[PDB]
RNA sequence: ACCUCGAUGUCGGCUCGUCGCAUCCUGGGGCUGGAGCAGGUCCCAAGGGUUGGGCUGUUCGCCCAUUAAAGCGGCACGCG
RNA sequence: GCCCCUAAGCGUGUGCUAAGUGGAAAAGGAUGUGCAGUCGCGAAGACAACCAGGAGGUUGGCUUAGAAGCAGCCACCCUU
């Protein structure tokens, strides 16, 4: 799981979820990527089981970069409680995904394989995404 | 499309009736009848063929040419030649006979089973294991034939059955 | 090695906007600057089919052959506004450029061959600076990987540089890295 | 024979067609038969 | 939840713009 | 494929025709490929075999007057050409003809002329 | 039209030879009888063998091959290699030998020269994952 | 916390039902790691049927003898 | 809003839809169909259907009884 060691407020504000990805919206690290369509919140859990997933399907050698990192906090109020008493303790980590950035990065040498581990990845996901390639 | 392009022959001895979009068939075997499609067009071409021809490309027309092709070449072969069907019983016990015009089976059931031969179909065995059912009209012999086929369930075990003439079937053997 | 510039046609924008932009967008048109020396930044829409065919044909560093109105100019490449979704073409920047001009580009470079079996080859500087003329631009450049031995590190100071171009990034910008196949043993043992 | 919402050709022999308004997939092997539902 | 999807879709009427009191 | 291969082709055979004098061509339909390392065995040590395409040398006949056998095109041809003198490949051809006598001589070609099927004999005992 | 390999110090084993013949309407000690006159001509090497037994119970068996692993034993004395090639280049084979080796290997092949059968047993060695000198 | 506090009676059982099908039995099937016997899973099918007791206030539940089976639910957790 | 209920168009022109979609819904599956854009081959005859084959070095080396090409490793070799 992708935990940050800490962050300076553990009780922040929802995510504004609006808009296009401006920044990280290019793959540079390895030749293929996933690179996304929809807003999401996309948690350590999702991005575990995808990149477990991508390990499983190549199995062999390749470099899996996920270059997005869950370190936003969502909190969740004890169950059966009403209203009130203040705001709950956090106990899920989120990375605030736009359309456009590309999410999880690979290199592997064939193209199929590739392909097929990137949709792998893709089916864990929340959101619509699509295998981008290194060139225009 | 290709198939649906080409005329189909008509033998010296078979003659044909078109009248609007209807048409008739007349040969040693028998005669046949046949309705045409309504975006399709039938031509006697006098040099020996009939011509099926569609106006355009739309999906329907090119899908009704090859289909009135076939129609008109079943419809002549089944005139001229017939169209036959040989058929094969497979297991102990399991056998075929005649009774007037129809066709008698005992596969196994504690009764026996047998087939009436509908209008312009003539069965025929040639052996208890083998008989054959031959008619004017393509589609009837092959649904009298399937009718026939499906008369005990599917055996992957032992085989039993009345199984095609040239059919192989599927067996899978239960580990005892 | 001299390339022979693409004959693109452009005309004047009349006027200027995000309205006036997004319209010619959807007229399958490009808006456009040319600047430079020239000294006149002129706004210029052009035929994004052809753009993109261009582009296609000779990458993203390529000299073109502009008719403004009956005016010859000679062009390259200097930046294109590209949406990160849809990936249409929203803007393109043109320097203006003559015979006998240096200028500074950036090159992609893309690996070339096989390697050895029992390692992956990795890039992590996909292009690399050069300095040449506008004729003689290379739109791409390669590096060798012919069975090395262990991991290596590749610069862009041991390349096969072409003629007439410099090396503009300082020699020791790594290119391609081989770096081991991780085993069954190590591929998942990081990410977590 | 599946019924499921999603169908795939699971072999080479596998071919997938549209019969009476559903999407099947139709093999010579009996255990692929499969639509959608 | 058929009460509640119904009511509040029929918001999407043309003589309604899209709004409806209660959503 | 191409225009390439079929262009480079053309010329290999039209050039490894030019060098050989025994001419004995052959319809071979259906001898296994052990079949044919027998024949290589039993002719490969004076001789090459080969096959063309019914159309790609219909053209690849035209450089040298060897345009006088683009009328027997019917049945996928074969030869097999010794570069010596024209006595030695005849023999071989009825070698492996007599093996299965569903191995046809189309025919020949002696000094630089077309000749039928019939007529093979007629120069090869001489 | 079927092949088989013998070693040269089993007694009919059901492991590799088991399900060789018996569908094939093949006989067991005859052909014993008969491809032990082929396999004992060396007295040291084991056997492969391009057999073929027609419908009637008459076994026409000829020689296909030569071993391969077990000629290199002959060949250099080497007992075996590590099964991972590649890497180890500790392993040494030269001409002169293949020039005295040919005639024997040459008997049942294709070509119209020595250069194709001195470079298919170069070919055969670098197969095995090693060099030839 | 939207109607009801100038009153909308609250569990279980009884009587009497009524509807859904997400089928317990009976009816029709496809696949099986289905030889048969008997099953597993999925699909179609709501016409009829779906027991009497011990323990407990019991619903739930545990058990006893059966049965083709002893279905799950909505109806102000149907019905004062 | 303009077929009848129900005032006013079964309006005209060009196209699309076969689902009564219009007149509810998700991830996801899918040779539905119309249009537009490139790409591989293609009358020197390609895709389908139809035949002859698919070989010699040579069962490549791994733990085991056989990995031989069809458990699981090392990857991509010559002759006709
Ligand atoms: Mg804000
Ligand atoms: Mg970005
Ligand atoms: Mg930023
Ligand atoms: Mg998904
Ligand atoms: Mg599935
Ligand atoms: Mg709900
Ligand atoms: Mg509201
Ligand atoms: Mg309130
Ligand atoms: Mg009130
Ligand atoms: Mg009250
Ligand atoms: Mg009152
Ligand atoms: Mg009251
Ligand atoms: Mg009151
Ligand atoms: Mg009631
Ligand atoms: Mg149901
Ligand atoms: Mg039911
Ligand atoms: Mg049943
Ligand atoms: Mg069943
Ligand atoms: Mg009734
Ligand atoms: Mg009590
Ligand atoms: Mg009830
Ligand atoms: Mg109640
Ligand atoms: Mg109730
Ligand atoms: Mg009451
Ligand atoms: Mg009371
Ligand atoms: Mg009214
Ligand atoms: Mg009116
Ligand atoms: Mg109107
Ligand atoms: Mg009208
Ligand atoms: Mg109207
Ligand atoms: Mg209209
Ligand atoms: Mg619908
Ligand atoms: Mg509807
Ligand atoms: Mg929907
Ligand atoms: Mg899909
Ligand atoms: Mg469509
Ligand atoms: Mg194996
Ligand atoms: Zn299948």
């Amino acid at each position: 799981m992708l935990i940050p060691r800490k962050v300076k407020h553990r009780k922040q504000h929802h995510p504004e979820q609006r808009g296009i990805a401006s920044g990280g919206t290019s793959v540079s690290f390895g030749d293929y990527g996933i690179q996304a369509l929809e807003h999401a919140y996309i948690t350590n859990r999702q991005i575990e089981s995808a990149r477990i997933a991508i390990n499983r399907h190549i199995k062999r050698g390749g470099k899996v970069w996920i270059n997005i990192f869950p370190d936003r906090p969502l909190t969740k109020k004890p169950a059966e409680t009403r209203m009130g008493s203040g705001k709950g303790s956090p106990e899920w980590w989120v990375a605030n995904v736009k359309p456009g950035r590309v999410l999880f990065e690979l290199s592997y040498p064939d193209e199929k394989t590739a392909r097929d581990a990137l949709t792998r990845a893709i089916h864990k996901l929340p959101i619509k995404a699509r295998i981008v390639t290194r060139e225009e | 499309s290709r198939i649906g392009k080409q005329p189909v022959p008509v033998p010296s001895g078979v003659d044909v009736t078109i009248n609007g979009q209807n048409l008739s068939v007349k040969g040693p075997k028998g005669t046949l009848t046949l309705d045409v499609a309504e975006p399709i067009s039938v031509s006697r071409a006098e040099d020996g063929a009939i011509v099926v021809t569609r106006p355009d490309d739309e999906r329907r027309s090119r899908s009704l040419h090859g289909l009135s092709r076939t129609l008109i070449a079943n419809l002549v072969t089944g005139v001229t030649e017939g169209y036959t069907q040989k058929m094969e019983i497979f297991g102990v016990g399991y056998r075929v006979q005649l009774k007037g015009q129809n066709l008698e089976f005992a596969l196994g059931y504690s009764h026996p089973v047998l087939i009436e031969a509908p209008e312009g179909i003539t069965f025929a065995v040639e052996s208890p294991t083998k008989f054959s059912v031959s008619g004017i009209d393509k589609q009837k012999v092959g649904q009298i034939s399937a009718v026939i086929r499906r008369l005990r369930r599917p055996d992957p075990y032992k085989g039993k059955g009345v199984r095609y003439e040239g059919e192989q079937i599927r067996r899978k053997v239960g580990k005892t | 090695t001299a390339n022979i510039p693409n004959k693109l046609t452009a005309n004047v924008r009349t006027r200027t906007g995000k309205g006036a932009s997004r319209q010619a967008r959807r007229d399958g048109k490009v808006p456009a600057v040319l600047y430079g020396h020239g000294t006149d930044p002129q706004h210029l829409e052009l035929n994004a089919r052809d753009f993109a065919a261009v582009l296609r044909s000779h990458g993203t560093n390529a000299i073109l052959t502009l008719d403004i109105e009956g005016t010859e100019q000679l062009a390259l490449t200097k930046a294109l506004d590209v949406h990160p979704i849809r990936r249409n073409i929203q803007h393109a920047d043109l320097l203006v450029v003559q015979r006998g001009e240096k200028v500074t580009v950036e090159v992609t470079v893309l690996v070339e061959g096989d390697a050895t079996p029992g390692t992956l080859v990795t890039q992590d500087a996909n292009t690399i600076e050069i300095e040449a003329e506008a004729l003689s631009i290379p739109e791409q450049l390669t590096v060798s990987v012919e069975g090395v031995e262990a991991g290596t590190q590749i610069t862009a100071g041991q390349i096969s540089l072409p003629e007439g171009v410099n090396l503009i990034s300082d020699p020791e910008l790594l290119v391609v890295n081989v770096v081991e196949a991780p085993s069954a043993e190590a591929l998942e043992e990081e990410g977590a | 024979m599946k019924v499921n919402p999603s169908v795939k050709p699971i072999c080479d022999k596998c071919r997938v067609i549209r019969r009476h308004g559903r999407v099947m997939v139709i093999c010579s092997d009996p255990r692929h038969k499969q639509r959608q539902g | 939840a058929k009460r509640g999807r119904k009511k509040r879709d029929r918001k999407h009427s043309k003589a309604n713009h899209g709004k409806r009191p209660n959503a | 494929m191409a225009k390439a291969d079929k262009a480079t082709a053309v010329a290999d055979i039209a050039e490894q025709f030019k060098a050989s004098t025994a001419t004995v061509v052959t319809e071979y339909r259906g001898l296994t490929v052990a079949n044919l390392a027998e024949l290589r065995r039993a002719l490969g040590d004076s001789a090459t075999y080969t096959v063309a395409k019914n159309t790609l040398v219909k053209r690849a006949a035209s450089e040298a007057g060897i345009e006088g056998l683009d009328e027997l095109f019917a049945g996928p041809t074969a030869i097999a050409f010794v570069k010596g003198e024209a006595v030695d490949a005849a023999k071989a051809i009825k070698k492996f003809a007599k093996d299965n006598k569903a191995l046809v001589i189309k025919g020949g070609y002696m000094d630089g002329k077309a000749l039928s099927v019939a007529d093979v004999e007629k120069i090869a005992d001489l | 039209l079927i092949k088989l390999q013998i070693q040269a110090g089993q007694a009919n084993p059901a492991p590799p030879v088991g399900p060789a013949l018996g569908q094939h309407g093949v006989n067991i000690m005859e052909f014993c009888k008969a491809y032990n006159a082929a396999t004992e001509s060396q007295r040291g090497n084991v056997i492969p063998v391009e057999i073929t037994v027609y419908e009637d119970r008459s076994f026409t068996f000829a020689l296909k091959t030569p071993p391969a692993a077990k000629l290199l034993l002959k060949a250099a004395g080497v007992q075996k290699g590590s099964g991972e090639p590649h890497k180890t280049k500790v392993a040494k084979v030269t001409w002169d030998q293949v020039r005295e080796i040919a005639e024997t290997k040459k008997a049942d092949l294709n070509a119209n020269d020595i250069d194709a059968a001195a470079k298919i047993i170069a070919g055969t060695a670098r197969s095995m994952g090693i060099t030839v000198e």
